[PDB]
């Protein structure tokens, strides 16, 4: 119905064979060449480096070190009003407000299921219908690590295999479905504030993902829906993060 | 890239002045308990 | 099994779905023909033993059978083989684990893409995996009476689904595109698991047509009410439940 | 293609003949009742 070049490649291109090519050349210590890529990328992308804890691009042994390159605390003041929950990322807001139902907006007019985001888990659905939702787009030049909004327990975590579909104006609005079909991780907490959900989605290219607690949860792709638990606070084994914490990061590969 | 939050009904107001396309920075204020 | 990884599995699904949806005279007849040689189809078991008969090539990967020719076995007491083909594998689900091939194991909660209470209903029980062939009948029958209560739609690959990859792919049933059919029956509850393969990509269910094309990337559940309520499924041993076809 | 089934521990036994490779039609004995 759409006759689009673009949007024909996000379904022509072997996004997965593009996504380990690039991770394997990100993983390589390849010093001027490394540093190059990195010196360009900054320049294309316009990356504030004041802003990381090694401002220079020589620093960096990989492009990937870079790519996840730590702040300097002082630059990401934590709010300390603790009824305040934070920002997780830098970057812009997607969509944010009210989940109609069992609704999300992926961009104006389009609509996907909370249900479809959560892999059929309609009891994990069944916490957020009615709900909020805020869907947080980081760039290139963003820092590409991820914080928690509160304090937080661990409950549960969902891997989820799918396809890396780039995420822009063309897809959110042309690619039903995307943040429910691309590869994800689904974290659910216990909060002062109820359940809370923070869902990490790739992307073609940056397809890694890890947490804090278990590392790189992609790659490998294995290909199966893959689920971990948690107790409550007050019990062994508990896995605690506060407000402002470091939680995940996304990478190349 | 993405990152998405959800919480339960009735237990945040999200910042009255967040849209899409507004800048967002780790640690600025997302939401407040009612 | 390197070719499994590289070729454009779903292009190629797509390429012959087409294909197959063609009412296309001589030439869907000698894609048939050409077919029914290769593969050593038996049409003698066909309605319709006359390939000119089909207007698609689909109509006739879906062929329907002369009742006499399957038998439906009499006793109550024993439930049926859903499908023609070969036992892949079968016997007893040790705790969470399916054997899909020698040193080859899968997880109960994978096949059925995270549904840790539907695998609970499973967990040391009984498996059986039938492989169907080319050659052979493409639709699947019911093997006891059964009230349909829930149905999943699972997004997936489209490995080829022989016995090669059945012993080099890991996960190959739980990775596959596929519909998981829920059942409340007699001897307990009971799944039926419709698996696609590269080409064979197309599931339908007697009750809800064609699941799958379109292919949309999420999972899908549907639920049905208990016995003798309004909008109730049942449906009766050896009954057809569902089929596959190219696309 | 491929049918898989499951069924509740206890409740069926396969037909003792039936073993890797073992030739399906419809309507031929799989299991029975326990
Ligand atoms: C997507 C981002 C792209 C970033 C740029 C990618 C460029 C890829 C170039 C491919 C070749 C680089 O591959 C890289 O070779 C250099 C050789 O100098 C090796 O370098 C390593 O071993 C050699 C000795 O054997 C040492 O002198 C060197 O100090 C050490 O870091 C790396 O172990 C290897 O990773
Ligand atoms: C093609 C080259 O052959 C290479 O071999 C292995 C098979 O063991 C493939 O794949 C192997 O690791 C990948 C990595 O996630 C898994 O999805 C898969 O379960 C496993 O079989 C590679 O993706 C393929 O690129």
């Amino acid at each position: 119905m759409l006759n689009s070049f673009k949007l024909s490649l996000q379904y022509i291109l072997p996004k997965l064979w593009l996504t380990r090519l690039a991770g394997w050349g990100a993983s390589k210590r390849a010093g001027w060449l490394t540093k190059l890529v990195i010196d360009l990328f900054v320049k294309y992308y316009k990356v504030d480096m004041k802003e990381a804890q090694k401002p220079d691009t020589a620093s960096y042994r990989t492009f990937n070190e870079f790519f996840v390159r730590p702040l300097r605390d002082e630059v990401r003041p934590i709010d300390t009003d603790p009824n305040v929950l934070v920002m997780p990322a830098d970057g812009v807001i997607s969509q944010l407000g009210k989940i109609e139902e069992d609704k999300i907006l992926q961009a104006k007019g389009h609509n996907y299921s909370l249900e479809a985001l959560l892999a059929g888990n309609y009891l994990m659905a069944d916490l957020f219908r009615n709900g909020t939702f805020v869907t947080t787009y980081l760039s290139p030049r963003d820092y590409h690590r991820v914080h928690m909004p509160c304090n937080g327990i661990l409950r549960e975590m969902i891997y989820v295999p799918g396809d890396l579909f780039s995420v822009n104006h063309l897809t959110a609005q042309n690619v039903p479905n995307l943040f429910a079909r691309n590869e994800r991780v689904i974290c659910l907490f216990d909060t002062e504030f109820g359940p809370m959900a923070q869902i990490l989605v790739g992307a073609t290219i940056v397809g890694s993902i890890e947490t804090v607690w278990a590392g790189t949860i992609t790659p490998p792709r294995e290909g199966i829906i893959k689920r971990w638990t948690w107790p409550a606070g007050e019990n062994d084994g508990s896995v605690a993060l506060l407000k402002g914490q470091e939680m995940g990061r996304f990478k190349l590969g | 890239x993405t990152v998405i939050n959800l919480f339960a009904p009735g237990k945040v107001n999200l910042v009255e002045q967040l849209e899409s396309l507004s800048v967002t920075k780790i640690g600025q204020p997302l939401a407040v308990s009612t």
